[PDB]
C-alpha cells in the first residue's frame, strides 16, 4: 500500500 | 551511525505516522550524506532525549522512499516536517512558506522551542501554528 492509504494530500 | 530510526518504504512511514496519539512525530526528509542532513541529524539526535516526552523523530532517504517527493515538494537538500494525528501541521516561519523546514538549523534551543510550540498547537486544535521568532531574515549582525 502506498502512502495515500494513509488518508493523507499533498500541500 | 545516526542511530535514530530510519523508514525504508511508505508503508513503514505512514504507520509510524499513524501508530502515535499524544506525540508530535517529526519527519527529517533527506539523504544522510549530505552535510545539511548531517547537521540536522546531529542536532534532532541531541534533543531526542529531551523531548521524549511529546516528540518523535524519524528520518527518511529520499531516494530509498521517494513516493512522497511530488505530494509533500522533497525537492531541497533536507527538509523537516511536523504531524499529529494523521495532521500535517504547518508552521508561520517568515520564511515565505509555512509546510516544511526545508533548511539546516543549528540551536537546539530553537529547535526545541518548535517541537513545543507545534506540540502545543496541535493540542489546542490549530492546524497552523506561529513559531515564536521569525527566520525571514538571517539576523547576523
Amino acid at each position: 500500500v502506498p502512502g495515500l492509504g494513509r488518508g493523507a494530500t499533498g500541500f | 551511525s545516526y542511530m535514530l530510526p530510519h523508514l525504508h518504504n511508505g508503508w513503514q512511514v505512514d504507520q509510524a505516522i499513524l501508530s502515535e496519539e499524544d506525540r508530535v512525530v517529526v519527519i527529517r526528509f533527506g539523504h544522510d550524506w549530505d552535510p545539511t542532513c548531517m547537521k540536522m541529524d546531529e542536532v534532532l539526535y541531541s534533543i531526542a532525549e529531551k523531548v521524549k516526552n511529546f516528540a518523535v523523530i524519524y528520518l527518511v532517504d529520499i531516494t530509498e522512499v521517494p513516493d512522497f517527493n511530488k505530494m509533500y515538494e522533497l525537492y531541497d537538500p533536507c527538509t523537516v516536517m511536523f504531524f499529529f494525528r494523521n495532521k500535517h501541521i504547518m508552521i508561520d516561519l517568515g520564511t515565505g512558506n509555512n509546510n516544511k523546514i526545508n533548511w539546516a538549523m543549528e540551536d537546539k534551543q530553537e529547535m526545541v522551542d518548535i517541537i513545543e510550540t507545534v506540540y502545543r498547537g496541535a493540542r489546542k486544535g490549530r492546524g497552523l501554528v506561529v513559531s515564536p521568532k521569525d527566520y525571514s531574515t538571517k539576523y547576523r549582525y
